[PDB]
């Protein structure tokens, strides 16, 4: 009821602008954290994406998230965003089509937000992600490592870095450790992390703009890969009952979509927002 | 595939060793399409069909175009060298015997991936870095 | 209503490029996908084609892909186009001419989509496709398979990977599921498929350019088959309902040809546009 | 008025050089296409020499085809040029110098393409391919098969002694079919056509290169045969309509013949190019 | 086509077991225009007509002309032996007999294009497995 984690699950690729100057050959570039250098949406692109599906309630609106600019009342949101980290991104394998990367890195960050936010029904999940990563510790020994926890996806290849992914038959994965980080999910070092998520190896697409066959301009854009999986924390006020249940209820909706990212009329960010489970 | 300087240098210092690049920067002008056909050769032929036809010294080619195989051996040694070793690595850094022919090393050591990997790319850098020298 | 599945059947070769500057054999690549690699259009080529053939209607390219490029106002666009990826795709065989090659990840990932996205015949869809998957998995045990689904195409070679298919007695194929998968259709693992899509097997076009007789310039292009099929995902927005059934009549017209990418002059990337059928 | 098929009769052989290094007998192979693996002309080469014929013609040119290369102006072009796949095939026999081979599934390719196309003069040409289609399916029942439609030209070997030609007295050769397709006519199973048109029955060529009198090099040259016809499909896009009316009436005139391929100088590839006749 | 590396390996050991490669891996150079020929003879006269001429042993050539349609059988026969259950209820999977002219098990199973396609492999990679020796 004070801090709920939530997960975004994108279906599409997303591209939220840094809107930063540009030294480079990418043209249009994604937003990423300052200090760690992850890909990142800031906590006013989920406000306005979520505000924009839920413009159609006014009442819902008004409660949350408050007064539309240029509005003479003045109504603060009730409700706080907090950035979105990356979580979990898609790799290319070859046993399977993708992998599931996530870094000891950034479970370690996901732990230490969790205590610090305090998330609803965070304990038991908090003891279990650090039962895992001193397992992950105790078996890697210092050395860099690429864990998976299916015998059928033992010694998967990351194509992007050449690394082989080994099956600790030692660590054991709970169910709700799978619905949260994904299937398929492999463990690696921060080290490869870096590198599967720089501006040299997430996509980058050419753009073209033609005029009667002449080609009036050409730009370059930078997508976060679909399927990658980013949380957020939500600190729900002490607002009304009603509107928070309708809000939590029809954003776990597995028919709701969320567009999150700049290039809408081609189906860039495209999400489906869960909010964390028992366990 | 983008452009690798590390394996340009390598490149460099392999054509000079195999005896391609003068004294004076130039090299015989026949190399230039060596370099570029071993590319299309190895695409829409197979690898080992490739390397064997540019490995043969029984050609009737206007040069030495087994120069090129030492020079492609050469580059992929020195990938060989500075590969992080580490036990989840993928890439075999075992370098390749002065002895054994090219031919022969993919067909004992069956794993084409890497090799196939390596050889594409040791040849982008020998065709990027043969245009720092005359075409004489 | 929102969403529907539209299958491209392309009638020529078709290149999409990409923009990357490859150094090696083949300097022109086609798009391929951000976490599958498998070749695809993106949504912007999509969509700029398709605003193409509507160019004549002044009226439904504004209404519906919204305003032009030069354009003192400005009109988002209202239908969301989202990116074709690839569905089957023609290959070499010698019984017949050619088969319709699809994997069984490429499966999974469209009954993935259809939950995730609610196509317009989802349900009936995605519960014959999850059977099919499950009889192929139980009937595969692990291996790696070549199943056809008629009994005169049992032993037929995959020319680029040299195996032959195998006809599985115990699976079923349903009329729709031929009318959307592509006729003489093969179920290979993603080894195959993998391997019958890389670069390496991939149609490369040798190109050159005469002066008078003598060749100026020599590259090499890269081409998705004719008769390739793929699939995207059409989310109308607030569009009006005249010009939303004009536009989907128009687009299903057997009479109406499609062209994506580039070549246009040497006829490469015509296609047809038909919609999901009802099971 | 838009889309047009075209019949390539030529009157030599034909090398339509493939960027390919063979490493056996053939040095030299011809283009074949993508998908069904049959000789074929490439849409840029067919464009190439149809626009080398028409140089004289600067207006024309620039109107159809489009701009030069070296130019600071670049002009779409206009007619797209769709890839010749191959028709008719002639092969040796015994009791005939040459019949015109056709295959079942070339049959079936010819009718798609005119459905999907919609030539000028289609509907009867799709109506009696059909028929004539189905009057073979019946007759083979599943069983390989060679159909002369003269009774004089029955047991007659093409070009194996395991392929022999039966006359089935119940399917009717229309006059305009045996313009299109070839005078003499053999109709052949796909087992027989693809062994038929393979790279080790197709036409080889040997050549030397003498120094002085003594040979100093020797290659095998791949060619398709002479009187071999192939269709391309002709797209009138926004041109105008008399440098259209001027290409149309130069290209099908009896006194025009274009050179396509490599070997010009020694007489390779000179064809006449005829406008689908009225049914 | 593509030639497997399975298939040079096939060569490679058939022409060693057939005393062509000696125990210095090096050839006969006649047996390079030996294979040529018979390459060209299989396109442009037959299989019969091809195999029938070099499968002659009363030749007075310069050597041992009927050690590569041995080489011929030894590789078809080791192509034969990795065929699949799949393969095997369509292509004739059965070992070439020694003794047996290889002609006359041409002729006697009919003219099929399964039996000309493994020739034509078998050859082009004779071909490739003798460019990657020396000829002495």
């Amino acid at each position: 009821m004070t801090t709920r984690m939530y997960v975004i699950n994108t279906l599409s690729n997303m591209h939220v602008g840094s809107g930063e100057v540009n030294y480079g050959v990418i043209a249009n570039l994604i937003q990423r954290d300052s200090v760690t250098n992850l890909p990142n949406i800031n906590s006013s692109g989920l406000k306005g994406a979520i505000r924009e599906y839920f413009k159609e309630n006014e009442d819902l609106v008004r409660e949350l998230f408050g007064s539309a600019p240029r509005d003479e009342k003045t109504l603060p949101g009730k409700v706080r965003f907090f950035e979105a980290n990356l979580l979990s991104m898609p790799v290319r394998s070859d046993k399977v089509p993708f992998l599931m990367a996530i870094s000891d890195e950034v479970l370690q960050e996901l732990i230490t937000k969790m205590k610090f936010f305090n998330c609803e029904e965070a304990t038991q999940y908090i003891s279990h992600l650090s039962t895992l990563l001193d397992n992950i510790k105790t078996q890697a020994q210092g050395t860099d490592f690429a864990y998976v926890f299916d015998p059928l996806l033992q010694g998967a290849i990351i194509e992007e870095v050449s690394i082989r992914a080994t099956c600790p038959s030692h660590i054991p994965l709970q169910p709700s450790l799978k619905k949260l980080l994904g299937d398929r999910l492999v463990i690696l070092s921060h080290k490869y992390f870096s590198i599967l998520s720089d501006d040299n190896h997430l996509p980058v697409l050419s753009r073209n703009n033609l005029e009667n066959g002449q080609s009036a301009n050409l730009w370059y854009e930078q997508v976060l890969p679909r399927y990658s999986r980013l949380y957020f924390m939500l600190m729900d006020g002490n607002a009304q009952s009603e509107y928070l249940k309708k809000f939590r209820d029809t954003l776990c909706t597995p028919s709701t979509i969320i567009q999150i990212g700049a290039n809408a009329s081609i189906g860039y960010g495209y999400c489906q927002i869960s909010e964390l489970s028992p366990f | 595939m983008k452009i690798s300087k590390k394996q340009i240098e390598y490149a460099i210092e392999a054509l000079r060793a195999n005896n391609i690049i003068t004294n004076d920067n130039q090299y015989p002008k026949v190399f230039k399409g060596y370099i570029s056909s071993f590319g299309a050769a190895v695409i829409q032929s197979g690898l080992i069909p490739a390397i064997i036809f540019f490995e043969n010294e029984d050609n009737d080619a206007n040069a030495d175009r087994h120069k090129i195989i030492g020079v492609l051996k050469d580059i992929i040694n020195a990938m060989r060298q500075q590969y992080t070793v580490t036990d989840a690595t993928i890439l075999v850094s075992s370098q390749i015997p002065a002895n054994y022919s090219m031919a022969q090393y993919i067909i004992e050591h069956g794993n084409t991936d890497q090799l196939l990997k390596e050889i594409t790319e040791a040849a982008v850098a020998m065709k990027l870095a043969l245009r720092m020298y005359k075409s004489e």
